[PDB]
């Protein structure tokens, strides 16, 4: 009930889930980079192909 | 407690449900497997024995290459065998063919399985139907699939997600003469029948989440953040919580007018995440942005009748409450005079979830919206002028006409979304 | 195309940090077995709002 | 020897009544597992006003709390306090009335009520000397606004020589969180007129205003409120409980209070709240608990005084103080201020000294005033309904379920009747 | 004695203040979250 | 609490927009990935990281300029929505940036700076640059006044312009760019400032000892003059002074708002090596023509305003000892119908001098606004300029195919002719 009284708690807790939600964020990119690469390998790949 | 029902019908409701259910194992916990590695799963999930959940969903089609890759794909095994309900031979883009020929054969079939899962239920909330107005088993063998579950029971709710026609892309021709057949059986048998254009997702998709080649995994991507956003009030606690029942009754103003607008705030990318704050007053103000609506309807021709707000993850009500009197005082909104408290607020608390190959961010607050607005006469009147156009000189209507419906149930449709308009200026004009 | 809605496994990275359940078995136990019923006969103590049996004397 | 049953009415109703019995059973020094950590005699020679007696050498609530989502219910337990209650008082229905008042109040509370009455006439039956009930509700919703009226016509009819407490949010003219909040408010106090005995105004609107501005909440969720609204009823019915100089208990302020029947709407405030930063820089006197009772900041409801006529006035004090004091200023304030009395009752103010203060403060006031400018409330809500209900909107989510079309004329006449013969006090 | 009494409550408030900001700051430092509020993958 | 929304058009802006912000990082010492290591309320935003944006939106009509910006060192620094282009520029015309082009993104950016002023809470005044030579920053930035003065009422706007220089011109068709937008900047201007390239070129060859300058030695020079006006805004001083205040104390009439830009001291590092830098120092140097930055003389003309902001270890006590022995030569004129024609400004924080730029170590500075009835003799000379190439139907046909009719030159000539003689009765003696 304590947690509950207080109020910078709240605040404490408002902050540390936007500092989980960037690192988050940061490991989206870095997925979305390695789906980027796979496209590249992809299209070399059907170049060759058509050679 | 708290159990609905999903019957996602033709090749649109499968493709949009997998959509949904891939998202729902993520929000709790589920394995494809689906064993887990607390009785939130209760809203769409049976718990056998074994711990094991099977989603309350019926997936019925007319053709079998749409439901095989649900029967050999990742989630091959979540499923009930016997939910995935096949046809023999498809409709064709035919209203007529899903409606008397071909539609008659299986209908016996799924509500059979219609009844054996609201049996176990102990007590039922609502219903979902998901369906397209292009296609003919989205449209003919949905419209009488309504009438069955409307005499086999009695006010339970049935919940319609549409895809309208796109007002200039369309792939098909005898398209338009599907929505009008359409809409008179979902005016007197429907509880609340949502909408959702596609050429509002394409333009959404390239603006703001930065993708030049969408496809349709990006937009039933966005489409399943919406119902999840309805029913995070069901699932998750909240600091005051909105239900089904609770805004189809306080949305619509007349039996007639069931038809609210969809907008999902809000749509950014990961790599702009990094860059902008993302507060509870700043993703409001993209509620009531033109060309972010999911419609292709403007409302500033029209003025809005109410509200229905849907925020989740970190939000407060005063934040709301300041946000929502700064919209008011402006004069570019307007709302009709015999509607001054206009607005609904929904608060929820778990955030929304992130799938894995997806194309939003990690979001801390989100917002949704169903509000009602009289923008949407202007998409009707173009799809009356071009169903008009096709049928004047009967083009088409051989088809219709040679397989079970006569000719005249086209003049007395017409004349009925004739009378639907004159709705539209009678109430919304003021006095 | 059809692949793509499941092809990647779960990562503990895509999930939020709240997961805030709704337990509902104490009402469901409620909900099972009945709101109170009274088949009991009227057996109440006679009271008088000012005093409950006086001591008169004299 | 006086007691009162408890009743919260729907969601609204629930978590006020959860942070009620937090406070006072602090107040009372009981711990959630229900025994008893007392440091004076004092605190249990008067426990049965609200409690009563289990095996063990402890105590549980006189309450019983009426819902129509399992969902809210269940969420009370889990928090700080839920395990005193006995589990036969929870009682809740299968299909909520989705913010409809005719749903109710005609459709889905008629069967619950038969349940819901079972256990108030036990609860009623336990005591020696019934002093009365006492309701928490909401107007802006269903449940708690639609069968809250309901259970107050069956236990008026029951037990007519009584007195009944009503708490009543009225719903706020600026929020707007419900788009049918007319409908539900009209309705409704049409039966808080006739069929009640004493009934509050607490606007969710001020109480936005006190922890927006007084307090300095940065972040003030509704948890913080409830410790604004809990703070009043403990203050209103401390003499009941603990012994003064001068008491004046819940049938003394009733009878003094209303000068006719049909004028039992009151505007709460409390005074001494202040900010963190600001409570080391201002001394606690009594003229500084008067100072801050009768500000405009200070009032539990939208309206302002200045814009009326003051009917009755009351004032329940607390702590160690010196009534000759008390006297003085109030007295002084009646004396200056010539225009926002009413010249026909003159000493309007009543008053009460209680020794004992909440824990944690020297010196405490409560406020109860009955003022002309009630009537801002009930007439400016009358116009929004009579704008929904000119052109017939929303109409059929009531009317289809029973209930005719000229219930809302009388309705809307009686509310008519309310907002005109309060103009003829002024 | 009253206004020794005055004193000595002033500087028991003034105890009480600095006791409830140091167990803000020990609840601060130690946050304990169950495992039905951790997401069941997570 | 205090908020500026800064706005920047043409190419001339986006290169006066990177150099003016680029000072801003190291005046508050945000990094170029936007994290540091409350002054900064009124240019940067909040972010729950701790990350600042910009409140400033470059707005130009070619790819070839917000392209270098896209992937230059602080590329991670400026919102990428923020930076709205263009696809066909008007090229050096002002009817095709303003009936035909500049139409289709007048929607965009309008809806843009909303998003901004619905994030301030309170706004001092919008800042806008613009150069008048080219079809971007006189077209759209014609209509950028327009519709902005609708769209917010009484909001403050003050205009950076640049002005066409009297002997060596950039353009041909300049002249016509300069005529057709003092009219619109007549009833739809807050207030004005005007620089000409010579005019800091005289400065730049003569007193920083660079015998080859470039683009860059020249918009650092203006950043100089641009913090200092905002500087008290962000800095607290003895007496400080807003963007509202040194606007009212300089603009007599409604129709004459056009002081001129004025800096000291402006020397080598070498040449701060030999001389003292005084408060009485650096205030007799903004009176020089030789040191004034633009091309006209005050001292065939009259000061009707003044306006200074010192800046650095400045005391009021030096401040009253330099404005004493101003008034009493006689090469300087007031009115005889302003009096107390001064207005005084004080800062504490010296300025901040970026690493690679021109100036050195400075603990005093300041700059003069002074209005004068000098800005006469300049557009006597445009407006002959105007008159001997529109005499005999030169370079004509390419604005009027866009849908202008031809009479709205005359328009802007005849309303070029009335402000002239607005501008000479100020200045007869009573
Ligand atoms: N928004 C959206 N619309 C879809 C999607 N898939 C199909 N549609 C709509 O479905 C219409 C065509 O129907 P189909 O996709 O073939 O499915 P159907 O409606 O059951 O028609 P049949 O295949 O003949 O049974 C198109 O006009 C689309 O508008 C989708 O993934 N998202
Ligand atoms: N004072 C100053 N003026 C500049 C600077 N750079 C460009 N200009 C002015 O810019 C004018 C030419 O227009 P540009 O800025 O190059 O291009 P624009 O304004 O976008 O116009 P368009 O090319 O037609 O789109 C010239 O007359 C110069 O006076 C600069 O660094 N300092
Ligand atoms: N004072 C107060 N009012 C509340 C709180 N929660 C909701 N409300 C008000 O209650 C109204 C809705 O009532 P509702 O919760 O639906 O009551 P129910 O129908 O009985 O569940 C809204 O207008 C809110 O202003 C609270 O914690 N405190
Ligand atoms: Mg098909
Ligand atoms: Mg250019």
């Amino acid at each position: 009930q304590f947690r509950e009284r207080c109020e910078e708690l709240r605040v404490e807790l408002l902050s540390i889930h936007q500092k989980k939600v960037c690192e988050e964020r940061k490991a989206q990119i870095a997925f979305n980079e390695e789906l980027s690469r796979q496209k590249l390998v992809e299209e070399q790949m059907f170049s060759k192909l058509w050679e | 407690m708290r159990e609905c029902i999903s019957i996602h019908v033709g090749q649109a409701g499968v493709q949009i449900g997998n959509a949904c259910w891939e998202l729902y194992c993520l929000e709790h916990g589920i394995q494809p497997d689906g064993q887990m590695p607390d009785d939130s799963f209760n809203t769409f999930f049976s718990e056998t024995g074994a711990g094991k959940h099977v989603p309350r969903a019926v997936f019925v089609d007319l053709e079998p290459t749409v439901i095989d890759e649900v029967r050999t794909g990742t989630y091959r095994q979540l499923f009930h065998p016997e939910q995935l309900i096949t046809g023999k031979e498809d409709a064709a883009n035919n209203y007529a063919r899903g409606h008397y020929t071909i539609g008659k054969e299986i209908i016996d079939l799924v509500l059979d399985r219609i009844r054996k899962l609201a049996d176990q239920c102990t007590g039922l909330q609502g219903f979902l139907v998901f369906h397209s107005f292009g296609g003919g088993t989205g449209s003919g063998f949905t419209s009488l699939l309504m009438e069955r579950l409307s005499v086999d029971y009695g006010k339970k709710s049935k919940l319609e997600f549409s895809i309208y026609p796109a007002p200039q892309v369309s792939t098909a021709v005898v398209e338009p003469y599907n929505s009008i057949l359409t809409t008179h059986t979902t005016l007197e048998h429907s509880d609340c029948a949502f909408m959702v254009d596609n050429e509002a997702i394409y333009d959404i998709c390239r603006r703001n989440l930065d993708i030049e080649r969408p496809t349709y995994t990006n937009l039933n991507r966005l489409i399943g953040q919406i119902v999840s956003s309805i029913t995070a009030s069901l699932r998750f606690d909240g600091a005051l919580n909105v239900d089904l029942t609770e805004f189809q009754t306080n949305l619509v103003p007349y039996p007639r007018i069931h038809f609210p607008l969809a907008t999902y705030a809000p749509v950014i990318s990961a790599e702009k995440a990094y860059h902008e704050q993302l507060s509870v007053a700043e993703i409001t103000n993209a509620c009531f942005e033109p060309a972010n609506q999911m419609v292709k309807c403007d409302p500033r021709h029209g003025k809005y009748m109410a509200c229905c707000l849907l925020y989740r993850g970190d939000v407060v009500p005063k934040d709301v409450n300041a946000a929502i009197a700064t919209i008011k005082t402006k004069r570019t909104i307007q709302f009709v005079d015999w509607c001054p408290t206009g607005f609904k607020v929904g608060i929820n608390y778990q955030p929304p979830t992130v799938v894995p190959g997806g194309d939003l961010a990690k979001v801390q607050r989100a917002v949704c919206m169903l509000s009602n607005t009289t923008a949407i006469a202007e998409a009707w009147a173009r799809l009356d002028h071009k169903f008009d156009l096709m049928y004047a000189k009967r083009a088409f209507v051989h088809w219709y006409v040679g397989e079970g419906m006569e000719e005249g149930e086209f003049s007395e449709a017409r004349e009925d979304m004739a009378a639907l308009e004159k709705d539209y200026e009678e109430v919304g004009v003021d006095s | 195309n059809s692949s793509h809605y499941g092809e990647f496994l779960p990562i503990p990275q895509f999930f939020p940090c709240n997961y805030t359940p709704k337990e509902q078995v104490f009402s469901s136990h409620i909900r099972a077995t009945g709101f109170y019923q009274n088949n009991t006969l009227n057996t109440a103590p006679d009271r008088t709002r000012t005093l409950d049996f006086p001591n008169i004397q004299h | 020897m006086r007691e009162i049953v408890h009743l919260q009415a729907g969601q609204c109703g629930n978590q006020i009544g959860a942070k009620f019995w937090e406070v006072i059973s602090d107040e009372h020094g009981i711990d959630p597992t229900g025994t008893y950590h007392g440091d004076s005699d004092l605190q249990l020679e008067r426990i049965n006003v609200y409690y009563n007696e289990a095996t063990g050498g402890k105590y549980v609530p006189r309450a019983v709390l009426v819902d129509l989502e399992p969902g809210t219910m269940d969420s009370v337990r889990s928090g700080p306090f839920g395990q005193i209650f006995r589990p036969d008082n929870f009682v809740f229905g299968q299909s909520g009335a989705g913010n409809n008042w005719a749903k109710g109040h005609y459709t889905e509370g008629a069967e619950l009520v038969d349940s819901v009455l079972d256990v108030v006439r036990k609860e009623a039956e336990s005591c020696d000397c019934l002093q009365g009930f006492q309701l928490t509700h909401s107007l802006g919703g269903g449940t708690g606004s639609g069968m809250g009226t309901l259970l107050i016509s069956k236990i008026r009819e029951e037990y007519p020589d009584r007195i009944m407490n009503t708490f009543s949010v009225v719903p706020s003219p600026k929020v707007s969180d419900t788009v049918v909040e007319p409908y539900n408010a009209t309705l409704s106090v049409h039966q808080l007129v006739e069929n009640t005995d004493e009934t509050y105004c607490i606007d969710n609107e001020a109480l936005y205003d006190i922890c927006f501005r007084t307090l300095k909440l940065t972040t003030p969720t509704y948890g913080d409120l409830n410790h604004l609204v809990s703070a009043t009823m403990s203050g209103v019915t401390t003499c009941l409980r603990f012994p003064g100089q001068l008491n004046a208990d819940l049938r003394k302020l009733a009878v003094n209070m209303v000068p006719f029947p049909r004028l039992h709407f009151f505007m709460p405030g409390f005074a001494p709240l202040t900010s963190r930063g600001s409570q080391q820089y201002r001394a606690l006197t009594v003229p500084e608990l008067t100072q801050q009772m009768f500000d405009a900041k200070n009032m539990m409801a939208a309206c302002d005084p200045r814009h009326g006529r003051y009917l009755t006035v009351a004032a329940v004090f607390r702590g160690r103080m010196s009534m000759k004091e008390v006297d003085e200023q109030m007295l002084n304030v009646q004396n200056k201020n010539s225009s926002y009395f009413v010249e026909w009752i003159p000493n309007n103010v009543k008053t009460a000294v209680c020794d004992i203060p909440p824990r944690g403060l020297k010196m405490s006031a409560t406020f109860i005033g009955n003022s002309t400018a009630i009537q801002e409330l009930f007439k400016r809500i009358s116009e929004q309904f009579t704008a929904m209900f000119r052109r017939k909107a929303f109409l059929h989510w009531y009317t289809g379920e029973g209930m005719d079309e000229m219930e809302f004329t009388e309705a809307e006449s009686n509310m008519n009747d309310l907002v005109s013969e309060y103009q003829q006090y002024q | 004695a009253e206004k020794e009494e005055k004193r000595r409550e002033f500087e028991a408030g003034v105890a009480a203040n600095k006791m409830c900001l140091d167990k803000v700051q020990e609840v601060l430092s130690t946050h304990q979250v169950l495992p039905q509020n951790i997401h069941p993958m997570r």
